[PDB]
C-alpha cells in the first residue's frame, strides 16, 4: 500500500528516508507541576534543609518530619546568626540522604559555665533568641572553666551531633565573653578527632554584626564514645539525630504542587515514564528514562512510503 | 495480511524491549557550581560531560541500528512481493 | 555438509575474534571505603560505577549483535533449503 | 552500470555522514604530571584513560558495522548477478 | 570485473578480505610546521604566559597584546625574583582562556610606606629592577603602618588583580624590612576573603637568594568592592586586567611558524581536517577530527576482488 | 536436522529463540583457592604491608623479601606504637607497586641527642622495644640541640626515606622528653620541602597510651640531596629503600594457597582465563577477562531447532 503523506526519518543509509509511519519516543516537555504520589513531598518554601536542622524561628513548624524528596525554593533565606558551612555539599547530601528529623535529646552537664546565650539577630518572637538545637555556652561570674563532656553509644545505630565554634570580632569581646585570651575546642571519638581554634577579626557586617559561627558535625557508631573538650567559644548540642538508610534526595524547584500519582519528578514538573528517552532535564528522581541531547529521535513504525 | 501482523510483532517486540529501565540513581555529583573552586571542578564537570556525551552516543546507534533492521526487513519483503507480482 | 562446516567456520572465527584481550590494568582506584571521607568518595564511586555500567552495556550489545548475525545467516540458509526442497 | 553508481552513492553517503564533527573542547584536564601529587592524580589519569579507551571502542564498532553493511550489500548483489548469469 | 592487485581490509566476518579498492581516512602525519591563518598566533619564544603577565625585563616587548593560541617553547626560563604559583594550572588556564593583555592602571594610595622596591636579581638593564605590574611596599624611616586600601567596580565587566606576599629568609631581614615582627595580608570582596601570613625560613638558594614571593589573584565583579589590608610583606598591584569571553587556549610546541591557512593546529605541526580520524595526537585546537589509537583504518571502496 | 531438546537464547528479534546448541562463555565461579604459579605469592597472614615496612616485632620474619602479589588477610593487626598514616592509600599503592624490601642502611650523625628510644607498648621479646627501621631521638642530660643532617644521592636510582613526628599527651611530657617547649621538623630536597609541628593533646587511650606518632615519607632522585632539620620530636630513619619498576600489586584475600599454575588471581580464588567474560569479581590481577554484570551470556552455536 501507499499513503500520500509519509514521515521523514534519519538513517545511516540516507539522511532522510520517507516511511508510512513513525513514533516519537522522546518525551518533549513536562506539565509544569510537581505532585506528591506515591512519594512523600515536603515543601521547604522559605527555608532550606540546613535551616530546618538548626531550628530557625521562622521555620519551627518543620519539626520531627520525614520526607521522600525535599524541595528548595529559590526564595529561601536565613533570619538568624550569620554562619558558614565548611564543606557544605557533603553535609547537605548526608542529611538529605537520611530523610528524617528524629531529634533525641540528651542530658549534658556544663559545669561553671552559663548556657542558653542569645542575640537580637535571631529574635524568636518579641525577645532575643538562638537556635533550637544548639546552646551557647558562656562564662559565669569571673571564669570559664575547662569542659570535658563524655557521651556513650549503647544503641545499635549511628548518632549525628552538631556543634559550633564562635569567632568574635575583637579581642575585648573574646575576653569579656570568655576570660581565656584564646579558645580551643576538641571533638574526639575512638577513631576520629578534630580541634578548632577561633579567629578574632572583622567580617562583612551582616544584619548588623561582624562575629561569626562555624558549624561542624560528628557521627558516632554503636559502641563508640564522643568526648568534647573546651575552654571557650563553644556552641554545644542539645541531643543527637538517628541515622537511617533509604531512598531520600533533594531537588531545587519552584513548581507548584498537585495531586497526580507519578514516579518521575523533575525540577520543571512531572513527566510520564512510559517512554525510553526524554529531553526535559538530566537531573531526575525516581524511575525516569535516559537523558539525551536529541529531542527528535524518530522510530520508523511502517513500510517505506512509495506513493503512486 | 501476514506481512502486516508480522511487522507489527517486530516493532512491538522491539518497543517493549528497548523501553527497559537500566538506570537507577538516588544522589549524584554536583553539576552546578556557583563559584570557581579549582581542579575538583574540572574533574566533576569533565566526568559528567563525558558521561552525558557517551550516553547520547549509545542512544544514537541504538536508534540507528534498530531503524536499519526495520528497513532491511521492510524492503526485503517489498522486493519479494514485487517479484511474486511480476512473475 | 557444506552448510555445517560453513557455520562452524562462522562461529569459530567469531569466537577467536571476540575473546581478545583489550584490557590491561595493574593498580586502580579504590573501590571500597571504610568510612565517609567527602566529595572525593563521590567522585571515585561515581566514575567507577559509570565505568562498570558502560562496560556491561558494551558487552550487552556485543552479544546481542553477534547472536543477531548468527540468526540472520541460519534462518537465511533455512529458507533457502526449504525452497530447494519445495521446488 | 547501475550497481557501480549505486555502491558509489552508498559509500559516499556513508563517508560524508561519518566524518561529522561532534567534539568541541577548548581546555581540558591535565594529561601530564611532573611529580606525584596524590589521589587527585589517580582520579585525573583514570578518567582520561577510560575516556580514550571508550572513544577507541566507539570508533572500533563504528568501522566494524559500516564495513559489515558494505559487505552485506556487495555480496548480496554478487550472488544476485551470479544467479542471473547462471539461469 | 577483476583486478590483479586488490586491497586487504579488516572485517568482522573474516580478518582480511580482498576488495578492488579502499581508502585511508586516517590522517597519518603532520607537515611539521604550525602556521597562523586564520588564527592569531603569538610566539612566546623564551617566556611563558605568566612571565608575560608579571612583566619580566627580557619580555617587555609582549605588552598589550592579543592572541588566539599562545605557544610555549621548551626553552622558556625566568630571569627575575624566585616565586611559586599556588595552584598554577588554574590561573594558567584562566588567563589562557581570556587571550588579552589589556592592563588598565589604577590610582592607589600607600600612606607611610615606601614603594617601588627592587633587587639585583631582576635587573631591567644596568640597574636594579622589579616586576612591571607589581610594586614592592617597604617601611619609611621608622615604621610600616597598617594599610586599608579600597577600590570599587563601577563598570560592567570583571577585573583581575594580582598581588604577592614576601617570605623573608631570617627574622632580622623581616624586622629590618618591616618593623612588625610578623606579617599579615588580607584580601577581601563582598563574597570572597583570604588571609596570608609570611613564612620565615631558608629556601634553596636560587640565583643567589633564599627569600621568596607567593603570588595570588582575585576577581572583582561589577558592583563589587576590593579591600586590601596589610601590616607588612605585601606586593601590591598597579592596576587591573579586563576579563573577556572567547576561544583562546594554550599549547606547548617547538615547531616553526609558516603562512598556511588552516583551522587545525597540533603540537607536531598542522594537518588538514578533510578526514574523519587522525592518529597524530589527542591534544588538538580548533576544528580537528576524532582521535583514535589505530592508524590503519581502511574503508573498502570497491567490490570484492576475485581475479580470473 | 532437528533435536528434541534445544537451547533458549536472548536476541534482539525475539527475547527467547530456540537453537540446536549454545555455549556459556561467562565464567561462573572460582575454585576458592589462590595458588602461586607463575606468580611469586607472599602470605601476610597477620601483618599488612605497612607493618612489614616499619618492622613490627611479630613480623620480623618478612625481611628483605620480594613478591609479585601481596595478600592482606582480614585478621591483620598491629602490636606496636599507635600511629596514623596521613594519606594512607597513596603510600600503600606506592610501596605495593615496587614489590621489594631491599633496605640499605646509611650512616647518620646525631649530635648531642640520645637515640634508640623504646616503649613497653612495642615489646620485641622480654624487654621494651621500638621499630626496626626507625630511631627515636631524645635529649641527652640537659638539652636537645638542633639537628641539620644531610645525605646525598650519588647513585642512579631513587631512594625512599621514612620518618615520624611525635605528638605527646601533655606539655610536661614534651618538656621532659625535649627541653624545647615546642617542636618543629623540616624535611627538604632541592625541589620538595615540608615542615611538621607536633600537637600536644589527649587521644583515645589505645593499648594504655595517649601519645601518637605521625609517619611521612620522602623520595630522593639521583643527584638530589636530602636535608633534615629538627629541634624536638623526630623519629629518624636508619637507611633507605631502593625503588624499582615492575608489575606488583596488592589484593586483600582470605583464601588458602595451592600449587596451581594460573595467570588469573581473584580475591575469591583462581579462575581459568580461557573465556572472554566472567562474573566472579571486577577486581582482578594479571591476564583476566572482561568484567560484566550478566552471568547468563549465551552464544548460539547451532542452527534453529525446529523439531518434527
Ligand atoms: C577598611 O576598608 C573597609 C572597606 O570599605 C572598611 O569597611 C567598611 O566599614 C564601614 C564602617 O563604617 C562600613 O560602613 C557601614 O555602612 C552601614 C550602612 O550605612 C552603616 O550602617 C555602618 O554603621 C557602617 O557605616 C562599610 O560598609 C565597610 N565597607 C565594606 C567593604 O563593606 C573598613 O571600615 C576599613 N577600616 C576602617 C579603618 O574602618
Ligand atoms: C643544613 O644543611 C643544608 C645542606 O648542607 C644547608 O643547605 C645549604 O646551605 C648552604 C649554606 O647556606 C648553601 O650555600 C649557599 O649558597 C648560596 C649561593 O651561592 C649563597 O648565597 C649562600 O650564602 C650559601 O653560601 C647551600 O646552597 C644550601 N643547599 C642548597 C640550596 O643546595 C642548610 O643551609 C643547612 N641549615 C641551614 C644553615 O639552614
Ligand atoms: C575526658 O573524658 C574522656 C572520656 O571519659 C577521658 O578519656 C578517658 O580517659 C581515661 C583515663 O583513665 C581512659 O582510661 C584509660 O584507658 C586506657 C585504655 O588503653 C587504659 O590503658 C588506662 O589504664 C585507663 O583505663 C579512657 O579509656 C578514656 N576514654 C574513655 C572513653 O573513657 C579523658 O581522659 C577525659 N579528660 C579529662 C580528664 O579532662
Ligand atoms: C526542565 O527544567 C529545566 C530547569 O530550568 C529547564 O531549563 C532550561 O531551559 C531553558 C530553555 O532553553 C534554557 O534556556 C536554560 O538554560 C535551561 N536551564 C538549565 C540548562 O539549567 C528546562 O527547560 C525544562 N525542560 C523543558 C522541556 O522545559
Ligand atoms: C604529534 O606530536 C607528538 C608530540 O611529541 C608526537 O609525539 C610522540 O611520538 C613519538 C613517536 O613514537 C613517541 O615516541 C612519543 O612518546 C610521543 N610523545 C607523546 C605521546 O607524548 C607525535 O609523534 C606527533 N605525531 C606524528 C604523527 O608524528
Ligand atoms: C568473588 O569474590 C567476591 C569477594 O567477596 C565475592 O563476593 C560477594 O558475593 C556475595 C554473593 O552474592 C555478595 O553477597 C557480596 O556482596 C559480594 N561482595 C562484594 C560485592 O563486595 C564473590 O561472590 C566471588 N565470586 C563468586 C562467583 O563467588
Ligand atoms: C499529511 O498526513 C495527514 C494524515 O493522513 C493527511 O490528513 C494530510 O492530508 C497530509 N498532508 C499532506 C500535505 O500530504
Ligand atoms: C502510526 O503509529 C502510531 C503508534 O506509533 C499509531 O497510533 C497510529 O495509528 C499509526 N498510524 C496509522 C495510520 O495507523
Ligand atoms: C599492485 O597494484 C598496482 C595498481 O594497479 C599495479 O600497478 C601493480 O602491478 C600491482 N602489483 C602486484 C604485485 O600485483
Ligand atoms: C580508488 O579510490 C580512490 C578514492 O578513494 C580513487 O582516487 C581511485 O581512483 C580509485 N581507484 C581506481 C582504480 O579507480
Ligand atoms: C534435554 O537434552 C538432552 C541432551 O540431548 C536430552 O538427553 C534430554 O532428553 C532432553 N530433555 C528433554 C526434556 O527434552
Ligand atoms: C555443542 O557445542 C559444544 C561446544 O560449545 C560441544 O562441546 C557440544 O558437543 C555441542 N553439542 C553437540 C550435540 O554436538
Amino acid at each position: 500500500h501507499a499513503v500520500p503523506n509519509g514521515t521523514l526519518v534519519k538513517t545511516i543509509t540516507d539522511d532522510q528516508i520517507e516511511v508510512t509511519n513513525a513514533t516519537e519516543l522522546v518525551q518533549s516537555s513536562s506539565t509544569g507541576k510537581i505532585c506528591n504520589n506515591p512519594h512523600r513531598i515536603l515543601d521547604g518554601i522559605d527555608c532550606t534543609l540546613i535551616d530546618a536542622l538548626l531550628g530557625d524561628p521562622h521555620c519551627d513548624v518543620f519539626q520531627n518530619e520525614t520526607w521522600d524528596l525535599f524541595v528548595e525554593r529559590s526564595k529561601a533565606f536565613s533570619n538568624c546568626y550569620p554562619y558558614d558551612v565548611p564543606d557544605y555539599a557533603s553535609l547537605r547530601s548526608l542529611v538529605a540522604s537520611s530523610g528524617t528529623l528524629e531529634f533525641i535529646t540528651e542530658g549534658f552537664t556544663w559545669t561553671g559555665v552559663t548556657q542558653n546565650g542569645g542575640s537580637n539577630a535571631c529574635k524568636r518572637g518579641p525577645g532575643s533568641g538562638f537556635f533550637s538545637r544548639l546552646n551557647w555556652l558562656t562564662k559565669s561570674g569571673s571564669t570559664y572553666p575547662v569542659l570535658n563532656v563524655t557521651m556513650p553509644n549503647n544503641d545499635n545505630f549511628d548518632k549525628l551531633y552538631i556543634w559550633g565554634i564562635h569567632h568574635p570580632s575583637t579581642n575585648q569581646e573574646q575576653t569579656s565573653l570568655y576570660v581565656q585570651a584564646s579558645g580551643r575546642v576538641t571533638v574526639s571519638t575512638r577513631r576520629s578527632q578534630q580541634t578548632i581554634i577561633p579567629n578574632i577579626g572583622s567580617r562583612p557586617w551582616v544584619r548588623g554584626l561582624s562575629s561569626r559561627i562555624s558549624i561542624y558535625w560528628t557521627i558516632v557508631k554503636p559502641g563508640d564514645v564522643l568526648v568534647i573538650n573546651s575552654n571557650g567559644n563553644l556552641i554545644a548540642p542539645r541531643g543527637y539525630f538517628k541515622m537511617r538508610t533509604g531512598k531520600s534526595s533533594i531537588m531545587r524547584s519552584d513548581a507548584p504542587i498537585d495531586t497526580c500519582i507519578s514516579e518521575c519528578i523533575t525540577p520543571n514538573g512531572s513527566i510520564p515514564n512510559d517512554k525510553p528517552f526524554q529531553n526535559v532535564n538530566k537531573i531526575t528522581y525516581g524511575a525516569c528514562p535516559k537523558y539525551v541531547k536529541q529531542n527528535t529521535l524518530k522510530l520508523a513504525t511502517g513500510m517505506r512510503n512509495v506513493p503512486e | 495480511l501476514k506481512s502486516t501482523q508480522a511487522a507489527i510483532d517486530q516493532i512491538n517486540g522491539k518497543l517493549n524491549r528497548v523501553i527497559e529501565k537500566t538506570n537507577e540513581k538516588f544522589h549524584q555529583i554536583e553539576k552546578e557550581f556557583s563559584e570557581v573552586e579549582g581542579r575538583i571542578q574540572d574533574l566533576e564537570k569533565y566526568v559528567e560531560d563525558t558521561k552525558i556525551d557517551l550516553w547520547s552516543y549509545n542512544a544514537e546507534l541504538l536508534v540507528a541500528l534498530e531503524n536499519q533492521h526495520t528497513i532491511d526487513l521492510t524492503d526485503s519483503e517489498m522486493n519479494k512481493l514485487f517479484e511474486k507480482t511480476r512473475r
